[PDB]
């Protein structure tokens, strides 16, 4: 192609423009070039100033380069294919030029040119690149295999593919011919390759595999920090796909890692300790470490001290060896559990008392990472970790405030368990201070601690309940969103955690006024809502009545979201390339809340069902291909239910057929959600149920029956099929010689409540009706009857009938026969309370 | 889903 002498002017104008000091002067200099993007000749001057024009100076001729890379970006598809294949010809001929800078650039385009412009369009690429790998020009095998890694990294899985006619066949052996290139930059290029095929399975790579392992284990001595990494990479994933080929060389890899997790380099540590964490995972762990185990604790230990960016940054960062030695610990921790004890405790013995805070900052880290794995072997030393702890809270370092919440937390239970004016006490009023904390990041491992700590303290908050709530509340004005979000949490946790004792006029006074602010600040697309309704369907279970003046703003914006959400769905169901498919954890909240109100709100809040279009929703939330939308709809439909069954009468021809097809153990929850809906129904319905038992029965019957299914779900069952027996034993009657085992093992061991109660009214209803299903198994039935302490009378009156009923009616001294092999408490419970 | 912190 030729360009004009007078475009070619104008052009070098603006990139010496371009490449320029004043702020405004780039602006519109800017918008210049993106008036003449969209005309294809533009490119053609670009690539010209890039490849062509020597004359011409490198930071302009780069510029060049990197502008039209924009445009290719921006605007490739609508570039003509005279203008793209002068640009793809022109870079490759440049590939191995002299001048790095330039070099680059070209690099750039190319991989650039590759991704947005797709491999099958320029289908010569890989056999041209993998043909210049073997130039005499260095710098054009260093070029080549540049774009090969950028392209191997970018765009593996079409590699791997039908689409190319599989080049990893040839490619692969090649890559790994350059490991003994003396040129580690090239080296480094040809195990990054082969690396971007391994987790893929690539068959390739895995024909090859023992080739790959050999010549890997060449590079072990190589001393240039980019190969080390990625060995150490390689290694790891071959430790996740396929171990069987690692395992005879086990020992000389676990010794070869251990140094690289030493490593001077932080990058190669960090990507060497994966290899433990994966390790970790591996249910040969124990036995490939024996060897070395007692180095690694250390090695990992010593890792987990702040390096010193970490600090700046913290007074959001990201994953480090740091934090990568520390998920190494706890994961070991859980494998070896006490049998690490005795590898830690000299290390926390010269960690936790060090005059260094980045020392014992780490000690205390280590303490937090190995609280769940070594807890039984750790209590001894609770009684002065603890108090110790407690101190380190109010130390002049922030980082070292942080952590100590943090592993203070990961010790609750214990804390919890001891008397409460020991630990408990003073920990709460410690951390409620670091709740105020002037540094961000105590704040949040404050907040964060706080809540854990509440769900293992429950009631025993109640007393320090004011207190709780005047720092909470402050909190409120004083946090920025991330902390918030925590704050939210903790909230939250604290209404499960001491329910109805929230329900005081002035805990409310002070307590809603900012919650309600931050409902109305926020929009509905903004996942900070998440927590927030997470948090208010906590609260208003557990405020009930107290609700009622916030609710019916909050009511209506949940059943919209949930509207608002089916609408998107429907929407990217139509034009899937127009509107972005929704996020359905704004429903699945939203319906969690409107439980929450359902629950805490009881009738009061029928007023507002019989303005809504919820159970019109629920009907498509119900049928959602999600489970957790299934689940949190199934929920949602019991609730209401019991609150205000007059409004969910008229769905139930519809919803039955549904939960019946829900009564699925293929899904747990929905299938428990479901099975303790349909129960709930039936006790409003009443007699009315008759039509609807068949839908549903049979496969009740199957889930009570079946082997290795949760007891809650279980005991749900059991009570449903009681309930359904109750208001319709004539259908439900029939196949009690089928249930009536599990049926009475299950609820055998549930309190004395009224779930227990209803259940039972109806198993005594079915057993008149068919008493051909007790006898075979009628023991259980007695055992069933004597699990309950105190009946309500009209209860124990229809035990005594058919117990009575079976004494008489078998026989008054067959009885005696039979009630022999009763143990004792049974058999005397029966006879004092039943006469029997 | 990120309300719970942690160091690693």
């Amino acid at each position: 192609w030729k360009p004009d002498e007078q475009g070619l002017q104008q052009i070098l104008q603006l990139l010496k423009e371009s490449q320029s000091p004043d702020t405004t002067i780039q602006r519109t200099v800017q918008q210049k070039l993106e008036q003449l993007n969209q005309y294809p000749d533009f490119n053609n001057y670009l690539i010209f100033v890039l490849t062509k024009l020597k004359s011409e100076d490198e930071p302009t001729r780069s510029l060049s380069g990197l502008i039209l890379k924009n445009n290719v970006k921006a605007h490739f598809q609508n570039f003509p294919n005279g203008v793209t294949d002068f640009i793809k010809s022109e870079c490759l001929n440049n590939i191995g030029d002299s001048s790095p800078l330039i070099r680059a650039t070209v690099g750039i385009l190319i991989t650039t040119i590759a991704s947005k412009g797709e491999l099958q369009n320029w289908p010569d690429l890989l056999p041209k690149l993998c043909s210049l790998l073997d130039s005499e020009d260095y710098n054009t095998c260093e070029g080549a295999f540049g774009a090969l890694q950028k392209i191997c990294e970018d765009s593996a899985e079409i590699l791997d593919s039908d689409v190319l006619d599989r080049p990893l066949n040839i490619m692969i052996p090649k890559f790994l011919q350059f490991f003994k290139h003396s040129s580690p930059k090239i080296r480094s290029h040809a195990v990054a390759c082969v690396n971007q095929f391994i987790i893929s399975r690539t068959q390739a790579l895995m024909l090859h595999i023992d080739s790959f392992i050999e010549n890997l284990f060449a590079l072990a001595g190589d001393e240039e920090p980019e190969v080390r990494k990625n060995v150490c990479r390689a290694l790891v994933m071959l430790l996740e796909v396929r171990m069987d080929r690692l395992l005879p060389h086990m020992h000389n890899i676990v010794e070869y890692m251990l140094q690289r997790t030493q490593d001077q380099d932080e990058n190669v540590a960090l990507e060497a300790c994966e290899f433990w964490l994966t390790l970790a995972e591996q249910p040969i762990c124990k036995d490939v470490l024996v060897r070395h185990l007692p180095k690694l604790i250390p090695v990992l230990v010593n890792g987990m001290k702040y390096s010193d960016i970490d600090i700046i940054l913290l007074k959001i960062s990201d994953w480090n060896l740091r934090k990568c030695s520390a998920a190494a610990l706890d994961v070991l921790a859980n494998v070896y559990r006490d049998e690490l004890l005795p590898h830690i405790l000299p290390l926390l013995k010269e960690l936790l008392f060090h005059h260094e805070w980045v020392v014992k900052e780490s000690g205390i880290l280590v303490l937090g990472a190995i609280a769940e794995g070594c807890m039984q072997g750790m209590i001894p030393y609770l009684p002065e970790l603890i108090p110790h702890l407690i101190q380190c809270l109010s130390d002049k370092k922030a980082l070292v405030r942080s952590i100590t919440c943090w592993t203070l937390s990961r010790y609750a239970h214990w804390v919890v368990s001891q008397p409460p004016d020991t630990y408990l006490k003073p920990l709460m009023t410690e951390l409620l201070k670091r709740i105020l904390d002037s540094n961000k990041r105590v704040q949040e491992a404050a907040c964060s601690a706080f809540a854990t700590l509440e769900e293992e303290a429950c009631t025993e908050l109640v007393p320090y309940l004011a207190y709780i709530l005047d720092t909470l509340v402050f909190a409120f004005s004083k946090y920025q969103h991330k902390n918030l979000l925590i704050l939210y949490d903790a909230i939250g946790t604290l209404a499960d955690s001491v329910g109805h004792h929230l329900n005081k006029p002035e805990y409310i006074q002070m307590l809603m006024p900012p919650l309600i602010q931050k409902w109305n600040m926020l929009k509905d697309e903004d996942k900070d809502l998440f927590p927030l309704l997470e948090c208010l369907s906590s609260v208003a279970t557990a405020l009930q009545s107290g609700f009622l003046p916030y609710c019916e703003p909050v009511y209506q914006r949940c059943v919209n979201l949930v509207q608002k959400t089916l609408a998107q769905a429907m929407l990217n169901n139509a034009q899937p390339d127009q509107y972005e498919a929704p996020d359905k954890d704004f429903m699945i909240v939203a319906l969690d809340l409107l439980s929450g109100l359902a629950e805490g709100l009881g009738g009061n809040i029928e007023q507002l069902v019989a303005r809504s279009n919820i159970l019109t929703l629920m009907y498509q939330c119900m049928q959602d291909k999600m489970p957790e939308v299934r689940q949190s709809s199934f929920a949602l439909l019991g609730d209401l239910t019991k609150a205000c069954f007059q409004h969910v009468k008229p769905c139930i021809a519809d919803f039955m057929p549904i939960l019946g097809t829900n009564l699925n153990p293929e899904f747990i929850s929905v299938c428990n959600n479901a099975t303790w809906a349909i129960g709930e129904i039936s006790i409003q319905m009443g007699i009315e149920m008759q039509p609807y038992i068949p839908m549903v029965l049979h496969q009740l019957v199957e889930i009570i029956n079946r082997p290795n299914t949760p007891k809650t779900l279980l005991e749900n069952t059991a009570i449903t099929i009681g309930r359904l027996g109750y208001v319709c034993p004539q259908e439900v009657a029939p196949m009690l010689q089928q249930f009536i085992r599990p049926w009475c093992t299950s609820l055998r061991n549930i309190r004395d409540n009224e779930e227990k109660d209803s259940a039972f009214r109806g198993i005594c209803t079915m057993i008149s009706v068919n008493p051909s299903g007790v006898i075979q198994d009628f023991i259980f039935f007695c055992d069933a009857v004597a699990s309950w302490i105190n009946p309500k009378d009209d209860l124990r009156d229809m035990f005594c009938k058919i117990l009575h009923g079976f004494k008489n009616q078998v026989g008054d001294e067959n009885w005696r026969r039979f009630s022999d092999q009763f143990p004792l408490p049974l058999k005397e419970r029966l006879a004092a309370f039943y006469g029997v | 889903r990120g309300r719970y912190r942690s160091p690693y």
